């Protein structure tokens, strides 16, 4: 089974990376670890995990259940091959090598899995395999593998329209374009959230529209936000039971900037302490600062730095190493003046910051193709 | 003997030099000689030209029409023409004596 | 620059198909 | 093949480059707002 | 210390010279301090009275002052030291560009067109 | 008895096995193949060669009980080696040996017996005009005794058989090294016996000897053959001159031989490299950085890269002395990553613009920063540090008092903070003036670089290189042209009958 | 909301309006050609890297 | 010093004949495929007045290396092969190309469609799978 | 490190320094290559001890930097104790610039030798017709047939 699948690999992260939470990881996983026949997975997690020398037995009478299952696979085996419904054995493990692929790891699964791909003639069941490969690929982070699946897969909608088999992949790509960095694409593969569905990996729909605000207030910029999210009754309505959300969404398009950075430290905190946003949460704020900063400061000239600790954040040094460091990383397009206390902004054109992408490209496939060029031709 | 040893393998360095610049000559001369015999093929193509429709090709540059006299044939074409300009049911010219695609 | 950046990746593709053209030659004719 | 004759002896970039300005900055930057409240 | 713009340490090296005399190397210490803030005192110093630029380096008022103030600009004035900066006539040269440039242009179409 | 009998007389036939077919067909073919017909300019035992170095180096481990390389030395050296009437007994002598190692005890190499597997260059028509056959069977012997190294009492064996190998070595420096690739087949068993010849030496010898005879080497290199004496000669001239290098690299700079225009992709390759530190000890930076890149990217797609950790460090090294730093992690390993904790540690104080913590990584490894050999050029960094710290605050705020620019870079100084940024001027890293009056210093607001020639310049850097990557891959696309035989127009027959029905139809 | 754009000035009330796209087609047009080729040169391993 | 001094030159001569043979042997081909370009472009010329070739269908092979072909607008021929046909490999209900002067058969052209899926496709039955089954298990 | 011995005025300095510029004249090659070349200071100096010694040194140092009509001409200017040494790996590098030098002269002599001839040097036709007598002597005749040829004579 692959439907509960992605809290145990969320648990596996709330066991390992945070170091002093790693209690109720090893109460809850090994509460699902140890039943529903899972074997495999947990023998490195059980390095990670404490001695557990007493599973032992616990081992061997679920390595015997397992053997029970892959024995009954071996009597049905025959009588699936005696009389020829759609070769039986592979119409058996088309349900039981997806169990395989939970108890066992992904070899068994994936030598059943291209086997089995060959078997039914109509996709029904082929796109299934593959949202299955996509989701152990997602667990082992198998980075080539998806991409294999995903071009694979989307390649077996068109016929069809398959809108559950469409709509649903992209919430699989949404999930990739967040997994990576890749902010404005997952926004985008997150437009819909109506067709979107109570899911088995996101059994809180509300947990989803979390997901799909945190990553629109970075993605798009005011206009979107002041027709898209600002207007929906359907987004509207699930983060009418947010208490925080709603305000932290509000707090920025309301101009609540004090607030902002309070708000702002929580989801942090709790994207820090996240899977799956633990691994950009810095760069999650990062930009976050330098976008409010950039609302407030490209409206006015001549505001000056002391007025933004008591109407915007406290810490007059707070904004001034803040700001510097935001100048002096290349951004945020003023100009601070300091012992004349005053923050004075300009405008660039599209030019020279155009000009520098193009050039970074540039270099970068001038690398890429110097580099291949030596590698042919001896 | 060892005398002639150099004089004579000197001799085909003489010999030897004239030839780069010979194919250095003909490197042009068949570039400019190639572009009038390049556009020389098409007097074929002038005026009392027939009218078929291109139906298939068995191969590379050689195919099958059906002409608009009624009867197909399996004809030749000119090298010219882009063959990514064909494949549906091209309205195609042939040659009226020769029976070639034009 | 742009011309001048594909020119040379259309020039390395046709070196490609010359060395699939010299590799899978040499051993098949011999 | 493969020999080196021897005289001698994404996941990471965007990553990294958060490394790379935020390298050693404002770490647990969480409580220092609360700080800031009474001394500003 | 000579690398940067350390300079008053070198004179504080001039205060420390533990080995032994090196007299005839420090004077040419002096001499190569002479020509550096000879030559840069003439950067962007908007005004400076006869206190500052005049102590840094050596000397208050001898007629020193006359032979840099004389030798170069920085003209003895009233408490003054004259900022001239004119930095304007040398700019503005599409020309130069448009013969170089032009070589250049043909210096693409060589290795563009014609076989080697 | 068991465990001796069971598991030692295997390791003899499978290695007795392919080298029956590694050096006896390099054997057979290098012999009648460079001293035969011709090695062409496409030879096939030099990389045959470096296949039978390159196995070899990994082959032999074990103190050879049941005599598995130990009666290979016995076997091997008894070689006329002369023609097919004496060498068809020999295809013999490469199997009656192997009824001494099974059937009976051979001689035991194990430190002591190697003088008696030296002097058969005498024994039994054996030669050193067929230096082909004699220079490779004597760096054949001559490897195994050094690939293990095993300092104890082997160096004067090792010794002793480079002096054999020098007998062969000036017999080709001045007899007959023409039309056989006797000097070309033994410039790679020249400097393959350089570096076993090297790293002796560099162990418990002397140096400075090997050099002068290194040049008359060199004096007789590019004069009689002008390849690989022109390439290997000048590495392994550098190797100590290096670590030992002073004016000797202005030799360097005008030494006719730094091309030899190929070096087969490795020796141009680290050649490249080992000219690259010349400049960035001699302080040409942005000439040296570009071929510690070209360096770099010349290299195999092999593991063991210690050389590769060492370019891999010193191509940003001068890269930091330039300002200008990419990440280095990029590809990193598990052999390049425990090289680079402290490494990536230095340039992330560097990208920095504090002060002390340049001191707080010094102190931290500047032991292991001796231990790279690179300290005396770590310690120029700070000038750079100022000009990071300049060109950052430069940039940044616009109207600063000089009294806080002193101590937020921790300068302890006011007084020279005019005087940093004086120089900023004079190199021209900042433009704006400072109100030395009144203590603050302003900045103008310079924009729009657009509309200057220098976009075209960053352009006309690279316009050129692509136009030339473009036109390299025009001119190494002239290697696959051949076998266009016969252009046949249409037939000879087939227009006969052309003819023929042509004059049927003019006939009608 | 950016319907309008300009500035305002706190001191006395200053509004500066200006306007001009200076070139939006050009730059990133030739931009996305060059990760197309990317991906073109990415997929030249997988027939020159792989097979010779 | 003849020694020294003599074959000093024959060591030399050689390096300048191997290269520059080298780079004779890459010119001389590399005019070559230009030449083959020159006479194959002359050629067709000549070649396209060549008249057409006509296209028959083969209803069946009879003795002395004849077949029986009929044409489109026309009426059926007796005619032979050529010498580079085999029998076995001429099949019966095939298309093939002709020659007009004399009418010996030139080549094997393409395969005709198949009646029956030209039939089928006439008909476009609308192709299905369990897949798509409402609830009919027991029927299926 | 004896290239610093050169501004003594007392010549026998210079004398003990070609003294050192000949024996190990290969490590120090990379030493003194293109830095100084006081050979013809004291080639010309009329503190003779070193002028017929000195251009020796100099056609040894310049050999391998290329220099053949420079150590070709201070081979000429070199003198007796040049050419008295021919057991080394140097005469084949001597007589190749001086007997090809001298036959490719002799080229212009076969065409023009009347009017504007060249300052033939003793030695540049001495050692051609005393290397020629090697040839006779060496009982090689296939040869002297052929550098008999050569010399256009």
């Amino acid at each position: 089974p692959k439907n509960p699948d992605l809290r145990i690999a969320q648990l596996r992260f709330l066991l390992s990376l945070p170091e002093h939470r790693g209690d109720a990881a090893v109460r809850d996983e090994l509460m699902a670890a140890v039943r529903d026949n899972n074997m495999a997975p947990y023998y490195e997690a059980l390095c990670k995990s404490l001695d557990w020398q007493i599973d032992v037995d616990l081992l061997n009478k679920m390595k015997k259940a397992n053997e029970d299952e892959l024995k009954r696979l071996d009597e049905e085996l025959e009588d699936a091959e005696k009389n020829l419904g759609e070769s039986e054995i592979r119409d058996a493990m088309m349900a039981k090598a997806e169990y395989l692929c939970r108890i066992g790891d992904k070899e068994g699964a994936l030598t059943a899995f291209r086997k089995t791909y060959d078997k039914t003639v109509a996709l029904g069941h082929r796109l299934d395999i593959v949202f299955y490969l996509l989701r152990i690929g997602l667990f082992y982070m198998d980075n080539d593998l998806i991409t294999r699946n995903t071009e694979k897969a989307k390649s077996l909608i068109e016929e069809g329209g398959d809108w559950d088999r469409r709509n649903r992949l992209k919430v699989y790509q949404g999930l990739y374009c967040v997994a990576i960095r890749d902010f404005k694409q997952a926004a985008e593969l997150f437009l819909d959230t109506v067709s979107t569905f109570t899911s088995y990996e996101l059994m809180d729909y509300k947990t989803f529209v979390t997901y799909t605000v945190y990553v629109s207030m970075i993605a798009l910029e005011r206009p979107d936000l002041r027709e898209k999210v600002i207007k929906g009754a359907e987004i509207l309505e699930v983060l009418h039971s947010l208490p925080a959300v709603r305000q932290y969404l509000f707090s920025l398009y309301e101009c609540r900037y004090s607030v902002f950075f309070q708000s702002l430290a929580v989801v942090e905190q709790e994207m820090k302490k996240d899977w799956l946003f633990a691994p950009h949460y810095r760069y999650y704020v990062r930009e976050m600062r330098i976008h409010a900063y950039s609302q407030l400061l490209e409206s006015y000239r001549s505001l000056t730095l002391g007025y933004m600790a008591e109407a915007f954040g406290v810490g007059v040094e707070f904004i001034d190493q803040e700001l510097s460091r935001f100048i002096a990383a290349g951004r945020l397009h003023c100009k601070i003046d300091k012992v004349n206390e005053i923050v004075e902004t300009n405008r660039p054109d599209s030019k020279n910051w155009q000009y520098q992408e193009t050039i970074k490209k540039g270099d970068l496939l001038l690398n890429r193709v110097q580099k291949l060029s030596r590698v042919i031709n001896m | 003997d060892l005398y002639s040893r150099y004089k004579k393998l000197q001799q085909e360095l003489e010999f030897l030099e004239v030839q780069e610049e010979y194919i250095k000559d003909e490197q042009k001369n068949l570039k400019k000689e190639f572009l009038h015999a390049q556009e020389e093929v098409k007097r074929i193509q002038s005026i009392p030209l027939v009218i078929g429709q291109f139906l298939e090709a068995v191969d590379q540059n050689t195919a099958i029409v059906g002409s608009t006299t009624g009867s197909n044939y399996y004809v030749r074409i000119l090298s010219t023409i882009d063959r990514e300009l064909l494949k549906p049911n091209a309205s195609v010219a042939l040659h009226k004596h020769s029976n070639a695609l034009v | 620059y742009l011309a001048s950046l594909i020119r040379s990746v259309v020039a390395l593709h046709n070196l490609i198909n010359n060395k699939i053209a010299n590799r899978d030659a040499e051993k098949k004719e011999g | 093949m493969s020999e080196k004759k021897q005289p001698v002896d994404e996941d990471n970039w965007d990553d990294d480059n958060v490394e790379d300005d935020f390298s050693n900055q404002l770490r647990a930057e969480l409580e220092k707002h609360g700080y800031k409240m009474e001394t500003s | 210390y000579l690398m940067e713009g350390s300079y008053n340490k070198v004179f504080l090296a001039k205060g420390n010279i533990p080995a032994e005399s090196y007299t005839f190397f420090i004077d040419i210490l002096l001499d190569t301090i002479r020509d550096e803030i000879a030559g840069c005192i003439e950067k962007a110093y908007e005004k400076i009275l006869f206190t500052e630029a005049t102590r840094i380096l050596f000397f208050n008022t001898p007629k020193k002052m006359t032979d840099y103030a004389k030798k170069r600009g920085w003209v003895l004035g009233p408490n003054n030291y004259y900022s001239f900066a004119s930095q304007q006539q040398k700019p503005e040269d599409t020309t130069i560009p448009s013969t170089e440039l032009a070589k250049q242009v043909i210096e693409y179409a060589r290795q563009l067109e014609m076989i080697v | 008895p068991p465990g001796g009998g069971e598991q030692e007389p295997p390791p003899p036939p499978a290695p007795q096995d392919v080298e029956m077919k590694e050096e006896a067909a390099t054997g057979g073919g290098s012999t009648g193949e460079a001293d035969g017909k011709t090695a062409a300019a496409a030879a096939e035992h030099s990389q045959r060669e470096l296949d039978t170095v390159t196995l070899e180096d990994i082959k032999e481990h074990v103190k050879q009980l049941e005599k598995a390389v130990s009666g290979k030395e016995p076997r091997f050296v008894l070689r006329a080696l002369r023609m097919l009437p004496s060498t068809s007994r020999r295809l013999n002598h490469y199997v009656l040996y192997k009824a001494v190692q099974g059937f009976f005890t051979s001689n035991n190499a194990t430190r002591d017996f190697l003088l008696p597997f030296l002097e058969e260059p005498m024994d039994t028509e054996a030669d050193l005009q067929f230096r082909p056959r004699t220079g490779k069977a004597a760096s054949t012997p001559l490897l195994p005794e050094v690939e293990a190294y095993l300092q104890l009492l082997v160096v004067i064996f090792m010794m002793n058989s480079k002096r054999y190998k020098e007998a062969q070595k000036i017999s080709d420096d001045l007899m007959q090294k023409i039309s056989t690739q006797n000097r070309r087949a033994l410039d790679l068993v020249a400097a393959k016996c350089y570096y076993y010849h090297a790293r002796v030496y560099e162990f418990l010898d002397k140096l400075d000897v090997v050099r002068s005879f290194l040049h008359a080497r060199l004096r007789t290199a590019t004069l009689r053959h002008d390849a690989d004496g022109q390439a290997t000669l000048l590495n392994l001239l550098l190797r100590n001159y290096l670590h030992y290098s002073l004016y000797d690299q202005a030799e360097k700079l005008v030494s006719k031989s730094v091309f030899p225009e190929q070096a087969n992709n490795n020796e141009w390759a680290r050649y490249l490299y080992y000219t690259g530190r010349i400049k960035a000890i001699q302080l040409e930076y942005s000439e040296a950085r570009r071929t510690m890149t070209n360096a770099l990217r010349k290299a195999p797609q092999h593991t063991a890269v210690g050389f590769k950790q060492t370019v891999h460090k010193l191509l940003i090294v001068v890269e930091l002395l330039l300002g200008e730093i990419p990440d280095r992690l990029q590809f990193r390993q598990p052999s390049l990553k425990r090289s680079l904790m402290p490494y990536f540690l230095l340039t992330q104080a560097v990208r920095t613009g504090n002060l002390a913590k340049f001191n707080q990584v010094l102190d931290q490894f500047g032991e292991k920063f001796q231990a790279d050999g690179t300290y005396t050029l770590i310690i120029r960094l700070r000038h750079n540090v100022i000009k990071t710290g300049v060109r950052m605050i430069s940039l940044s705020y616009s109207r600063i008092s000089l009294a806080d620019i002193a101590q937020k870079l921790q300068l302890d100084s006011p007084e020279d903070a005019e005087f940093i940024v004086a120089k900023a001027i004079r190199d021209g890293v900042i433009e704006a003036s400072i109100n030395h009056e009144k203590g603050y210093v302003q900045s103008k607001e310079m924009i729009d670089i657009y509309s200057t020639r220098e976009p075209q310049l960053a352009f006309h850097q690279r316009i050129s290189f692509c136009l030339d990557i473009h036109n390299m891959s025009v001119k190494a696309m002239r290697f696959p042209p051949k076998s266009y035989n016969k252009d046949l127009e249409s037939a000879e027959e087939r227009r006969e009958r052309e003819q023929q029905d042509l004059e049927f139809a003019k006939e009608m | 909301d950016k319907k309008f754009h300009g500035i305002l000035d706190q001191g006395e009330g200053v509004l500066i309006i200006f306007d001009e796209p200076p070139v939006d087609k050009t730059y990133e047009a030739a931009l996305e050609t060059i990760q197309n080729m990317s991906k073109v040169v990415d997929s030249l391993y997988n027939k020159a890297k792989k097979l010779t | 010093g003849l020694r020294q001094y003599y074959l000093s030159k024959i060591e030399e001569l050689q390096l300048i004949v191997n290269d520059k043979s080298q780079n004779l042997r890459r010119l001389q081909a590399q005019r070559n495929e230009l030449n083959a370009k020159v006479r194959l472009l002359r050629e067709e010329l000549q070649l396209l007045q060549e008249q057409g070739s006509y296209v028959g269908e083969v209803v069946r092979a009879m003795d002395k290396k004849k077949v029986l072909v009929k044409v489109h607008p026309e009426g059926k021929f007796v005619v032979d092969v050529d010498k580079n046909i085999d029998i076995n490999d001429v099949t019966p209900n095939c298309r093939v190309a002709l020659r007009n002067d004399s009418y010996t058969l030139h080549k094997i052209l393409p395969n005709k469609v198949d009646p029956l899926v030209s039939l089928m496709m006439v008909e476009k039955v609308p192709d299905s799978t369990y897949e798509m089954i409402g609830g009919l298990d027991k029927q299926i | 490190g004896i290239i610093s011995l050169l501004d003594e005025d007392e010549p026998q300095l210079k004398e003990f320094a070609l003294h050192k510029l000949n024996a190990v004249v290969n490590d120090f090659w990379a030493e003194i290559s293109e830095s100084v070349d006081k050979i013809e200071v004291l080639y010309e100096d009329e503190g003779f001890r070193s002028r017929q010694f000195a251009a020796l040194v100099a056609s040894k140092v310049f050999y391998h930097l290329g220099a053949f009509e420079e150590s070709l001409n201070y081979a000429l200017g070199a003198g007796d104790l040049f050419n008295v040494n021919d057991n080394s790996e140097y005469v084949e590098t001597i007589i190749a610039k001086c007997i090809d030098h001298y036959t490719k002269q002799c080229v212009e002599n076969a065409d023009l030798p009347e009017g504007e001839k060249k300052p033939i040097d003793q030695r540049l036709e001495g050692i051609v017709n005393k290397m020629f007598q090697r040839c006779l002597d060496d009982h090689k005749y296939k040869q002297a047939i052929g550098i008999a040829l050569e010399t256009r004579r």
